[PDB]
């Protein structure tokens, strides 16, 4: 009945910051830490999140790794900082380089048990553990070298629980260094073997969200996050909230996956309207289920239509009628019955809350897994095939202790993967 | 002279949701028990404020924390709001195997200190679903451990089951197969309801279009006070559970009957129509009122069971019963004679405060059997038999010790009983 | 491209000194449904013929017939003698790896059905020991000092030791003090050394080979040391469920590798290596009927995960399909090397023979009736 909270890098950090934002209003809470909410389902289920203690406090059960000081500082330095508990900082005074093959490799070596402690202060004091929840990059080093070695670890501790991530897919379009085909490239070989599912989330499409079709100016990344942290939110409103037909994460880890290794998956917020387009656009529950065909909301950097979808799950927020709910998603799976494969006849899953959040009246959280995913791999993996030809700047980790082995493997890793979706593609 | 309810799984709780409301709306029972001159689902306290003979299993903590905190809190007992820790996550094999040996222990324990209190108890029924993990898992221990020690009562199955059109999971399919088999091996007598036609009734019966899941089922839980409920009251032809052991099944295995209801007419509705016997006695034969997605015109009744509510005199029923017999078109059998197996009580069918359907002088519930339904058995097994030819989705149930030739050991006995329903027009 | 698909090979339970004096009392005798045959390998199951108005599994028959007739190349029963299977499986090509030539033995079926007295078995009678009859793995090392010495060349006596407990690899013919009572210190130090590297390695020279970390190689000059093999048994992982007690609970691969050396007549050395991959897999547990337990159930399941992940490469490799996904369990990537590889590999099929236990040989029965069209090349060493 409770999740627990790990983030790393210089973006998953941040990116979480937004998120405990939300899930501070989520329940009517102080800045401080204190509750002043209305609803009584917010107080009910206060557990999975948080460890309530004396003083009528509240503590979000978050782990804050980094490797620079003033990033998870400037946490602290800003509000909703003080709402967290000072105790679980746990941080080094020495620059990875922003290099996979240092932050999971020497300088997190030294900070791995200060970080599993603190997992080991929190997880046996749990009720009952349910969600090993990470924020990371796969752009950086500290987002991708430490939690590796996390996973090896934790799972190592718990072979019993679930391991979810929420990993950022790089951008061909927009980024700033140099070796991040290495950085993600080296995660796949442990982010596959030993996590039950991550999602896979890229600016390069978040750019085009936005910009375009909420009819804003500058993308930044204050407002690339909070579209994420939304997403984030609806992953795990039924194990939190009541609903008619309640899923559970693992509900949504049985019909999701088909098969142990193809779990990727995307994410997707229905009520993407602008400020303009509230006064000129009636809400209804084909209104979010049309966002399913969109290409423009699928967040990561996909044609949707390009390959055809394995599965896909719906989670809904909002006083509804399932009838509406049940022959809206019937007619989607009938008005384009090429988009799917063929030997699942129920492509879809249904998930239905009963309160969707504040300031809304419906509101929706679309999960798809389709055969196009994999065009985010394509372009990741042919980026690396240029790196190693001439190994261009391979004086920064040779020195490291890296093999070409591992070069070897996890490039042939990944060919393992993309390759299967398309067996079921066409 | 009493009878239990079991509800399991997250549609088998709300079920009762109305149900029991429908129940305590049967004697105007408040959350405290109010009530003059009555044994079958209750008990009487010392104060005389009477209580369910029911039993709730969830295994999350969700569902029931509405139940118990929300309105009739009190009318149910923390003896009997049995609560667990973690779902099995649809998944027929941890509510089988893993959580569902970690509560059935505390089950079975209220068990005995209920139906220890029925003197000579006539039956009880269970309420679980088909997709739902808690009622594919947990009915595969429970049907066979309560026959362990209660096998010679009766066993109802009200069993909500998917449309061969609109789903809501994937493994669906894959649930129900390794259920039924077992659940055919030990049960006594199973009904099926499908959310298919149940819509089909909210656009033309009831004429709304913005339903919940109180109104596709309070229109089942008004089934049921007319199934059971009223045989305890006293009118002209009364049945009980006992006058349907070897009548409406007439053999050791074909236990199936199909559930229907015909006045079903919303507020508006109450003045374009002036009801009679034989009026709703024709709308007991629409395939567009069956409940489940079939036509019984492709196949025929084996037997049909006329149960009666409210001012019901049978010489106005008796014209009606020819007339069937004499405007048929329904393709009779050659096995059964004429069987008409009649239910006739006094009870008018309540109005649910809030409720749909419309305040009546004369209902009916009616079983029958078809082979119709081993077209819809079948029409599950056509969505079962392509997700193994890719044996997709299976490392949750291997992963918890079941095996794949459970698949081959269920559905060709599945097949099997869907070709033992052909077995009906054969020999003559 | 080759054609030297496959051998299917098919042992059964039967003369064990606890079975046989209740099982012929009880139901029919050595093979009840189920009808053994040695010649052309048949062999057909089946239960009571009723008029049932649900009609029972394995009703498919007539009067006087057999169904489900799984003829095969070489089925055989309780009377099959360690060396006579020894005389039709493994002897006849462990004279043809001297080569080069490769092999893969493991075994598949229900939980119990004594897949490990076919890998392991046990000694015989004899006061000493001089590498006396038991299963496969020192018959073997008895032919080891045999035809590696009676051809007179220079051999070299190879192999290692691995444990598999649920998706790891352990060596067992360690130094392993460390998992036995010993002395560590009262506080933790610093790591100074970096990471360690293990199991990590594929290649390209071939294609299904994979190299592995730390192959900690065994050299015995005869089998009087060869107890390090009983020592590495030891500490396998077992445990004691209702529905057998003896049936063990982790999974091993052990490897063998002959390098032998002469200078043939053209001038030139023959550097002929083979390998025989003596793989033993745990028991198949049905969990409801032995009775698997919290710590036991995860010790159970990934069994099952493990055989499942084994039965979706045979399925593929049977379908001739693009991407045959080795790549979830480890097992499969030591077995893609023959599994529509190159080299030689017999598959055994060690069932049950309760009538309760029809149904579920059947899985095991499909993976068998499957088992001819899996593809390879065949290769020795030079
Ligand atoms: C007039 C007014 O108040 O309007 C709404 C609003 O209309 C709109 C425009 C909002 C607004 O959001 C944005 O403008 C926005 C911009 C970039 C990226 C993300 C959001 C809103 O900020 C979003 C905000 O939504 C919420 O408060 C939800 O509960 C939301 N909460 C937060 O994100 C939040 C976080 C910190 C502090 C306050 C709110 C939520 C949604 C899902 C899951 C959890 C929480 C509200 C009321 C509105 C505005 C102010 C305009 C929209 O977003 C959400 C998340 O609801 C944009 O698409 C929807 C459409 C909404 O109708
Ligand atoms: N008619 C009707 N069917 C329902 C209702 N709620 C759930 N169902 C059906 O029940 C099936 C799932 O069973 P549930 O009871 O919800 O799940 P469960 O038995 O608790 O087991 P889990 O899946 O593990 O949660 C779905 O396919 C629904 O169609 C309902 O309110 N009315
Ligand atoms: N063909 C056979 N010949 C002789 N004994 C056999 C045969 N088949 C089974 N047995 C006996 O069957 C008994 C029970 O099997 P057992 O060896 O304990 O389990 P298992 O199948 O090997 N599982 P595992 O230990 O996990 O590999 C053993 O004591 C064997 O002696
Ligand atoms: N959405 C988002 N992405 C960011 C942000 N900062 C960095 N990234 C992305 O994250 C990747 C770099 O990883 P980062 O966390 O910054 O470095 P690390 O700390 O060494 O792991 C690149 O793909 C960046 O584009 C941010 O604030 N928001
Ligand atoms: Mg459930
Ligand atoms: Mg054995």
């Amino acid at each position: 009945r409770e999740i627990v909270h790990i983030q790393a890098g210089q973006c998953g950090n941040q990116i979480g910051a937004k998120f405990w934002e939300v899930i501070s209003d989520e329940h009517g809470i102080d800045p401080t830490g204190s509750y002043h909410g209305d609803s009584d389902l917010q107080l009910e289920r206060i557990n999975v999140y948080y460890n309530e203690a004396a003083g009528n406090k509240y503590v979000p059960r978050a782990i804050l790794v980094d490797l620079e000081p003033g990033t998870m500082d400037s946490v602290r330095s800003g509000p909703f900082g003080q709402i967290f508990r000072p105790d679980n900082f746990v941080f080094g005074q020495s620059g990875a380089g922003n290099n996979w093959a240092k932050g999971h490799y020497t300088e997190g070596a030294e900070l791995v048990d200060s970080v599993l402690d603190v997992v080991r202060k929190e997880s046996e004091s749990c009720d009952c553990l349910q969600g090993f929840q990470l924020t990371h990059s796969l752009g950086g080093g500290t987002g991708s070298g430490m939690g590796t070695l996390l996973i090896s670890k934790i799972r190592e501790e718990y072979p019993d629980r679930i391991m979810n991530t929420f990993s950022v897919v790089p951008s061909p379009k927009v980024s700033d260094t140099v070796v991040e085909p290495y950085n993600a490239t080296l995660s796949v070989h442990q982010l596959v073997e030993n996590t039950d599912e991550t999602y896979c989330i890229d600016n390069e499409a978040l750019y085009d969200i936005c910009f375009r079709t909420l009819k804003l100016t500058t993308p930044t990344y204050g407002d690339l996050n909070h579209l994420v942290s939304a997403t984030m939110s609806g992953v795990t409103t039924c194990l939190r909230f009541p609903g008619q037909l309640n899923a559970d994460l693992r509900k949504l880890a049985v019909n999701m996956v088909p098969f142990p290794r193809l779990h990727f998956f995307m994410p997707g917020f229905a009520p993407l309207t602008s400020r303009g387009s509230q006064q000129y656009r009636a809400l209804t529950v084909p209104e979010l289920t049309q966002q399913m065909f969109d290409a423009k909301n699928m967040m990561a950097a996909c044609d949707p239509r390009h390959g055809r979808y394995l599965t896909v799950a719906a989670v809904f927020r909002g006083r509804m009628s399932m009838k509406e709910v049940d022959e809206q998603m019937l007619n989607v799976q009938n008005k384009n019955s090429s988009y799917f494969v063929e030997w699942i006849p129920n492509n879809v899953k249904t998930a239905v809350c009963d309160i969707p959040p504040r300031g809304l009246k419906m509101s929706a959280t679309f999960i798809g897994n389709s055969t196009a995913i994999q065009e985010l791999f394509k372009r990741i993996s042919e980026q690396f095939t240029a790196m190693f030809r001439r190994k261009a700047f391979l004086h920064w980790y040779t020195g490291e202790g890296m093999d070409e082995m591992e070069f070897t493997e996890a490039e042939s890793n990944m060919n393992d993967l993309v390759s299967e979706y398309q067996q079921y593609q066409d | 002279r009493e009878c239990i309810s079991i509800h399991v799984g997250q549609a088998g709780v709300q079920i009762g949701n109305a149900c029991w409301e429908l129940y305590c709306l049967e004697h105007g029972i408040q959350p405290d028990g109010q009530m003059p001159s009555f044994n079958t689902f209750f008990s009487e306290t010392g104060a005389g404020k009477h209580v369910p003979r029911a039993v709730f299993v969830d295994l999350e903590p969700t569902v029931i924390d509405e139940v118990r905190t929300g309105t009739y809190r009190q009318l149910f007992h923390p003896e009997q709001l049995i609560t667990g820790k973690e779902d099995a996550a649809n998944n027929y094999a941890r509510g089988h195997y893993t959580i569902g040996k970690e509560i059935i222990d505390l089950v079975l324990d209220r068990i005995r200190k209920l139906a220890d209190q029925c003197t000579g108890l006539q039956g009880f029924s269970v309420f679980h679903s088909f997709g739902g993990g808690t009622g594919s898992g947990f009915t595969s221990l429970l049907m066979e451990r309560l026959s362990v020690d209660y096998g010679k009562k009766s066993k109802l199955e009200f069993s909500i089951y998917p449309a061969p059109q609109v789903s809501t999971a994937v493994v669906e399919p894959y649930n129900s197969i390794l259920t039924t088999h077992t659940t055919l091996e030990h049960s006594d007598c199973a009904f099926m309801v499908d959310n298919e036609a149940i819509y089909d009734i909210c656009r033309r019966n009831l004429d709304i279009e913005r339903p919940t899941y109180t109104n596709l089922n309070r229109l089942i839980g008004q089934i049921v006070s007319s199934i059971t409920a009223s045989l305890r009251f006293d009118g002209a032809l009364n049945v009980d559970l006992t006058e349907f052991q070897t009548n409406l099944v007439p053999y050791p295995r074909g236990h199936f009957p199909l559930a229907t209801y015909a006045p079903v007419i919303s507020a508006e509705k109450a003045y374009h129509e002036q009801l009679s016997v034989a009026e709703i006695t024709n709308a007991c034969f629409e395939p567009a009122n069956q409940m489940v997605k079939c036509d019984p015109r492709h196949g025929k009744y084996m037997a049909c069971c006329l149960l009666y509510r409210g001012d019901v005199v049978p010489k106005d029923v008796n014209a009606a019963i020819a007339t069937i017999k004499t405007k048929r078109t329904i393709q009779f059998v050659d096995w059964c004679p004429t069987g008409f197996k009649v239910g006739i009580n006094y009870e008018p069918p309540t109005v649910v405060p809030g409720g749909d359907l419309a305040k009546v002088q004369r209902a009916v519930c009616m079983l029958s059997n078809t082979t119709a339904i081993a077209e819809a058995w079948a029409r599950l097994d056509h969505k079962f038999d392509l997700m193994y030819a890719k044996r997709a989705f299976v490392h949750w149930y291997v992963g918890e010790g079941m095996e794949e030739g459970e698949f081959s050991e269920a559905r060709e006995d599945m097949a099997a009983l869907e070709k033992d329903y052909e077995e009906v027009g054969v020999d003559s | 491209m080759g054609e030297s698909n496959i051998q299917v090979v098919v042992r059964v339970r039967g003369q064990a000194p606890n079975e046989p004096k209740r099982t012929a009392p009880g139901i029919l005798t050595t093979s009840g449904p189920r009808c053994q045959q040695i010649d052309v390998a048949i062999e057909a199951p089946q239960v009571s013929s009723s008029s049932a108005i649900a009609s029972t599994s394995n009703l498919v028959q007539e009067s006087a017939t057999r169904q489900k007739s799984y003829h095969f190349d070489q089925v055989f029963g309780p009377e099959a003698d360690q060396g006579m299977v020894y005389q039709d499986v493994v002897g006849p090509i462990l004279e043809e790896v001297m080569s080069g030539y490769n092999c893969t033995i493991f075994a598949y079926g229900q939980t119990g059905t004594g897949k490990t007295h076919t890998m392991e078995g046990d000694l015989t009678s004899q006061m000493g020991t001089y590498s006396s009859e038991a299963g496969i793995i020192p018959r073997s090392l008895y032919r080891l000092f045999h035809t590696l010495e009676l051809s007179k060349e220079d051999y070299s006596v190879k192999a290692t030791f691995i444990e598999l407990y649920n998706e790891e690899l352990r060596d067992l013919l360690s130094i392993d003090s460390s998992t036995s009572s010993a002395e560590p210190s009262s506080s933790a130090t610093a790591t100074k050394e970096p990471q360690h590297a293990l199991r990590m390695y594929d290649d390209a020279r071939g294609k299904g080979v994979v190299i592995q970390g730390l192959e900690e190689v065994a050299l015995k000059d005869a089998a009087h040391g060869l107890s390090v093999l009983r020592r590495g048994s030891q500490k396998r992982q077992i445990a004691a469920t209702n529905c057998n007690e003896q049936s063990s609970r982790s999974h091993s691969v052990f490897t063998m590798t002959v390098f032998i050396k002469d200078k043939g007549s053209r001038g030139e050395d023959v550097l002929k290596i083979g390998k025989l991959n003596l793989v033993d897999l745990a028991g198949s547990e049905n969990i409801g009927r032995s009775g698997a337990e919290n710590k036991r159930a995860r010790e159970a399941g990934m069994i099952n995960q493990s055989l499942l992940t084994l039965g979706r490469v045979i399925n593929a490799l049977v379908e001739k399909n693009s991407h045959i996904p080795y790549r979830e369990s480890k097992l499969t990537r030591l077995l893609q090397e023959s599994l529509g590889g190159r080299t030689k590999t017999c598959i055994i099929a060690t069932v049950s023979q309760e009538r309760a236990n029809i149904e579920e040989t059947l899985s095991t029965l499909d993976y068998a009736l499957r088992a001819k069209s899996i593809k390879n090349r065949p290769e020795l060493n030079t």
